[PDB]
RNA sequence: GCUAAACCUAGCCCCAAACCCACUCCACCUUACUACCAAACCUUAGCCAAACCAUUUACAUAAAGUAUAGGCGAUAGAAAUUGGGCGCAAUAGAUAUAGUACCGCAAGGGAAAGAUGAAAAAUACCAAGCAUAAUAUAGCAAGGACUA
RNA sequence: GCUACCUAAGAACAGAUUUAUAGGUAGAGGCGACAAACCUA
RNA sequence: CCUCCGCAUAAGCCUGCGUCAGAUCACUGACAAUUAACAGCCCAAUAUCUACAAUCAACCAACAAGUCAUUAUUACCCUCACUGUCAACCCAACAGGCAUGCUCAUAAGGAAAGGUUAAAAAAAGUAAAAGGAAACAUCACCUCUAGCAUCACCAGUAUUAGAGGCCAGCUG
């Protein structure tokens, strides 16, 4: 008879409690005989680097200076990333310089995303 | 191993731990993407350390040794994640020109109001998606009266706030 | 007074958001709850 | 409770986690927890230099005269209960120890002429000057009650008082104020009291005995 | 913190505050006058002079600035006396606690004249804005080590510009650097 | 005991305020400024009662026809019900007829 | 990661890979008696059993062998001053059995007052023989 | 002398002016708050007035309550043309401290209440009701009185 | 979500039975082994 | 001394006699718990198959006629996730109700009496001399209507369908 309480998975009859879950993601699918097939590719692999010899600790010493916030606009990233190659190849087909018109052939597409985070 | 959930065993019970500053954003904009990946896992393991130390602090009914470095680690994870999103966004503006990573459209539900609808991934196209076509992104004409009623409720709240600000200003000029 | 004999299937099927939005009159029920200001528009 | 350990153990057993929070303002004390060097009564020009380098207009040959007027005037502030002058005349280690038990009763202290000249005894030393003075006076007391009936001392009759009064100065706007009053262990007992006292023995629960 | 929360001498989240301002009180809010952020000119550590009440004329030092009530705690001045450490049967100790001061009641002090001077925010060639007194053109300045632990970056490693700005993703660059090679091509889904 | 124990804070009234010292100016702008404005064009207020006096039913009728198209929805509804009530009251109820 | 849209997998597609992990983790002490090789965590709600296995394997190099999770309902039975229910948040609990015969025991974490304490030693409570008379005076 | 009393200021109301809102991330029409598979419009009616009821019955200024209509009765009714506060101040003012608590299966109904001070890093006297202080022949409880 | 009838697929101890679950019928209506009964006191 | 109760699942409820602490016939705050094998959560198409109840299923015995099934070709190779899991509990009342499986007096669950006295009246129980009462529905029947098919009647067809009527004995 509650309305204020959140409708969680703990709350219905058996048929209700089995369907609704928490925010977990589906990993595979059910098959006949209710047999869950887990798909290896849907499980996220945590790509975790090697931390050996790595010189960045979680905190910064207080002796480091203060700097000014300059967010990375696309004009800046165009300037440093693209602008020397265009100044060099103009003093002497835009896809040469790191541009792609489409990205349907691309693995990590930027719009809409296919990578995670 | 599991001893990476706990800090240096010399610090246990010392009730004060000298920790450095947090990472600000401009210190992190000088780091490469591989280095921000690795720093994400440094701060990640440190954050799990501090969260075990909080939950054991509440368990033993004791106060934290230094609760500030949890704020610093959340501060640095926030700054680092914001830097990585800045580089994804600027590259998205160059390569495609979009502003949202996820597509959507301004739609207008049963309730008349205009909503940014975030698109979901599907396999089948929308016209034979049986559940998508039960959603109504149109408002019928019995809703426009309630749109007018809602409009006027917001205009009442705004008028009350603005008038009340002027009354406070008059009290300030009578007092000073 | 034991007129209320509870179940969640009858509660969601009777008064839930899906049955409220299934008709135009129920959509007007939701809109009046949204305009009175209420915290629960439905079950 | 009775201490801080009892409250923190009760706050640990209860679950009251009180976080020690960092505040930039602290307590700006103007006193000392007691005496720097306990003058035990029957070469300290070091501390006289360490006073004159801050104050620079300070004659000890005039000070037990001043220490008389800091003493006597402070005691007359008990005759009226004028606490706002006492905070100029007396330190805050000394203010409760002279005004707390005297509350809700009238005192009628008075001074009459000293037997001896008052003379300074020793001087010691963010910086706290501390000067102990010997005074050998004749004073009169009458401590009354809430009901105005005498509970200590005949009002007319002067009594001879030894007073090893310790003064203290902050070393910007402060001055010399009475900090404490040493009473030596050889000193005779004070005036007896007009009333009688019962002093209880051990309250015995039934399981124990008196032995 | 609720609306019309009353500020006080205690910090806004301490234990004494939660004794004084529990979440269900509603009190008459203090009509403080609006001092803009550009126009607040008393800082923690300024030697000031008290104009009204007890300790008038005395020159102290600002310890805490409670800016929401236009307050100045001159440390060591404007004192009353409170006990602390009062147990069940010990009367505590007498301590000179400090009552705050409104910014109207306090003026600043020239460091060469030691006088109560009006302060205007003039501008300078060297610094865009700094305080300047009125009875003289004198700049009264704004007043007031570390060993690293095992988990601090030194200033050297914290400031190495290791970032070569390129047109690759963090994802693509980590896939190249970690040596992960992905042969399966991604298959186009519908978004709606 | 609904009576106050301490007498209230004093009512400081400035009779030589800007508004009080200049009250009433330009009430005779018609009769000694060559009739170029009427004094009813000096009053500020609701647009349906600048220079008009009526009883309540007439203020409601005039409010409805002069501003009623841009009134809020339930204010317009309350006002139509007030005209409907005040109609049924002035016209059918009373002592003198 | 959590609060992230996952990309849809179609059959034959690439491996789903997470490069910066959004969800944290905290290992708590067991509130009951548990076996020697079981380590109890507080997983956040969206973290599955498989994500936790690969999470501890990748990041912490812990040889995880079994994982069993229970979702804990926090109480919605405590109210404000406003008679409005506060909910203590629900949380998922991971019970991890470590491999290779290893064994985890939760470590023993957590093994101006001069002025106050130096007047608490000079208290000098009143003599009962003094009968209430203030002993400040030299008479 | 307990219970209590008091208290100004949250906010609100009426104008004027001005045309408002609405994508951190995620989820939200399936059992809303759930990552993912094969169709909209169609006279308002009645209450009430006519002392019943049955046709009928209102939804800038000026012409003008004029022409008209009308069981020619109740009543309805043109047009040409003309041109900030002598507000409220906590039973008030908003229902609002909140569309919450609570009540209802649901639509829906819908509360109550706060007051220190500059600093809390300073802990009086007055409603009814009683109590101090039970009662003494006899009676709308008073009045004339009276040394009482 | 009571109650009246019905439906689906059940159960129990002998039926014109009792019953759990989910669905249907709605007020100018419904429903009725018709009491002008009942239809969330 | 009671036990016509219990224990589990279902539905419901949603942390509601766990530990620590505290205030209050004599709840608040902190912390901790319920771990999946049981139970939910299923199924690749396109065609095509599915006359012979259950009842110990055997005879018998029936009518009201019944609760259970594949094959052909094509596609198909990964695998154990997610959710429920606590309690002294729900709907009411300020008496009652509640589905199912086991146990059929219990191995499980509990306590009718705050203390006293033993007045009246009232309630309940036991004993008592002698006497021994001092209308609708519906089988069946009749009447009327209806010659017919894809949403009731009805996947029915006038043997149908619908509407009507009918003494002795004991006992406060
Ligand atoms: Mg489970
Ligand atoms: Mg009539
Ligand atoms: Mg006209
Ligand atoms: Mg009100
Ligand atoms: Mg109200
Ligand atoms: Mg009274
Ligand atoms: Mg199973
Ligand atoms: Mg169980
Ligand atoms: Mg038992
Ligand atoms: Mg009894
Ligand atoms: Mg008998």
């Amino acid at each position: 008879a509650d309305r204020m309480s959140k409708w969680t998975s703990k709350r219905g009859p058996r048929s209700f409690r089995g369907r609704k879950g928490r925010g977990a993601k589906g990993i595979g699918f059910l098959t006949s005989g209710w047999r869950f097939v887990q798909i290896k590719e849907m499980v996220p692999e945590f790509v975790v680097p090697d931390l050996t010899g790595f010189k960045l600790k979680p905190y910064v010493s207080y002796l480091a200076p203060e700097s000014e916030e300059t967010p990375l606009t696309a004009a800046q990233l165009f300037s440093e990333a693209v602008a020397p190659a265009i100044e060099k190849d103009f003093k002497d087909n835009l896809e040469k310089y790191g541009f792609e018109p489409t990205q349907e052939g691309k693995l990590f597409q930027l719009y809409p995303r296919n990578f995670l985070r | 191993g599991l001893e990476e959930f706990f800090d240096d065993p010399k610090n246990w019970g010392q009730e004060k731990v000298k920790s450095g500053a947090a990472w600000t954003c401009q210190q992190l904009r000088n780091k490469s993407n591989e280095d921000l990946h690795k720093l994400w896992y440094v701060l990640l393991k440190e954050r799990n350390m501090l969260l075990t130390l909080e939950q054991e602090a509440k368990r033993q009914r004791l106060p934290m040794p230094s609760p500030e470095r949890l704020d610093k680690v959340v501060d640095s994870m926030d700054a680092l994640d914001k830097v990585v999103q800045e580089r994804e966004d600027a590259l998205r503006l160059l390569q495609t020109g979009q502003e949202r990573a996820r597509p959507g459209a301004w739609r207008r539900d049963i309730f008349g109001r205009i909503i940014w609808h975030k698109f979901k991934q599907w396999v089948i196209p929308w016209h034979l998606n049986k559940r998508y076509n039960r959603k109504r992104f149109f408002a019928l004409p019995y809703v426009d009266h309630f749109l007018r009623l809602e409009r006027e409720k917001r205009a009442r709240i705004k008028a009350r706030k603005e008038n009340l600000e002027r009354k406070k200003a008059k009290i300030l000029l009578k007092k000073f | 007074g034991n007129e209320y004999q509870p179940s969640n299937i009858k509660r969601k099927n009777k008064h839930g958001w899906v049955r409220r939005l299934s008709t135009p009159a129920g959509v007007q029920v939701i809109l009046r709850r949204m305009l009175k200001g209420r915290k629960s528009l439905s079950h | 409770f009775k201490t801080e350990k009892e409250f923190m153990q009760h706050a640990r057993k209860a679950g009251l986690v009180i976080p020690p929070e960092k505040s930039d303002r602290s307590i700006h004390l103007a006193c000392t927890a007691g005496i720097f060097d306990a003058y035990v009564p029957p070469a300290s020009q070091v501390s006289i230099r360490r006073i004159k380098d801050y104050d620079a207009n300070f004659k000890i040959k005039d000070f037990p005269e001043k220490a008389k007027d800091i003493f006597i005037e402070a005691h007359l502030c008990l005759n009226n209960s004028d606490h706002d002058r006492l905070h100029t005349l007396v330190t805050e280690h000394c203010f409760p120890d002279m005004t707390w038990d005297i509350k809700y009763k009238t005192v009628r202290w008075s001074f009459v002429e000293s037997l001896e000249p008052s003379h300074v005894v020793q001087v010691r030393c963010n910086v706290y000057g501390q000067i102990t003075v010997r005074m050998h006076t004749r004073q009169t007391l009458a401590i009354y009650d809430r009901f105005g009936r005498l509970m200590y001392g005949q009002e007319d009759v002067p009594k001879d008082v030894l007073e090893y009064v310790v003064f203290e100065k902050q070393l910007p706007y402060g001055s010399w104020r009475m900090h404490t009053k040493i009473v030596p262990p050889w000193a005779p007992p004070k005036q007896p009291i007009l009333k009688t006292v019962m002093i209880p023995g051990p309250q015995l629960k039934p399981e124990e005995e008196y032995e | 913190l609720p609306p019309h929360y009353r500020y006080g001498m205690s910090p806004p989240g301490s234990v004494a505050d939660k004794r004084k301002n529990p979440p269900w009180i509603r009190r008459r809010p203090v009509v403080v006058e609006p001092i803009s952020d550009e126009d607040w000119y008393l800082f923690c550590g300024d030697t000031v002079e008290i104009l009204e009440g007890k300790d008038a004329g005395k020159q102290g030092k600002v310890v805490q600035v409670i800016r929401q009530r236009n307050w100045v705690v001159v440390g060591g001045l404007n004192t009353h006396y409170r006990y602390i450490g009062k147990t069940m049967d010990y009367r505590g100790t007498m301590i000179p606690s400090e009552a705050p001061l409104l910014h109207r009641q306090v003026k600043l002090v020239d460091p060469m004249d030691r006088k109560p001077t009006e302060i205007e925010w003039r501008f300078t060639e060297a610094g865009e804005r700094v305080r300047v007194s009125t009875r003289s053109g004198r700049i009264i300045p704004k007043p007031e080590t570390w060993i690293d632990g095992p988990k601090d970056t030194s200033v050297e490693d914290a400031l190495e510009r290791t970032y070569v700005p390129c047109l690759k993703t963090l994802q693509e660059e980590v896939m190249e650097a970690m040596g992960i090679k992905e042969t399966r091509k991604y298959k186009k889904v519908y978004w709606y | 005991i609904g009576i106050r124990l301490t007498l209230p804070p004093p009512k400081v009234v400035d009779r030589w305020n800007e508004k009080r010292a200049m009250f009433g100016v330009y009430d005779n702008i018609g009769i000694l400024g060559n009739f170029e404005k009427h004094p009813k064009e000096l009053i500020r207020g609701p647009i349906w009662l600048r220079g008009w006096k009526g009883n309540e039913l007439q203020r409601c009728i005039r409010k409805r026809k002069m501003v009623g198209s841009r009134m809020f929805a339930d204010d317009l509804h309350n006002l139509n019900k007030r005209i409907r009530y005040l109609y049924k009251h002035f016209n059918r109820h009373g002592k003198f007829r | 990661a959590r609060n992230v849209v996952y990309p849809l997998y179609r059959l034959g597609g690439p491996q789903l890979r997470v490069f910066r992990t959004n969800f944290f983790i905290q290992l708590v002490r067991p509130g009951v008696a548990q076996p020697e090789d079981t380590v109890q965590f507080r997983i956040p709600m969206e973290m599955t059993r498989v994500d936790l296995r690969n999470y501890l394997e990748g990041i912490y190099n812990v040889p995880v062998a079994a994982v069993r999770t229970r979702v804990q309902h926090g109480s919605n039975k405590r109210r404000d001053h406003r008679n409005v229910r506060i909910k203590k948040p629900d949380y998922k609990v991971a019970y991890v059995q470590l491999a290779h015969g290893q064994t985890f025991t939760f470590p023993d974490l957590f093994p101006l007052y001069s002025m106050l304490e130096e007047e608490r030693q000079q208290r000098q409570s009143s003599d009962p023989r003094r009968g209430g008379v203030p002993s400040w005076f030299g008479l």
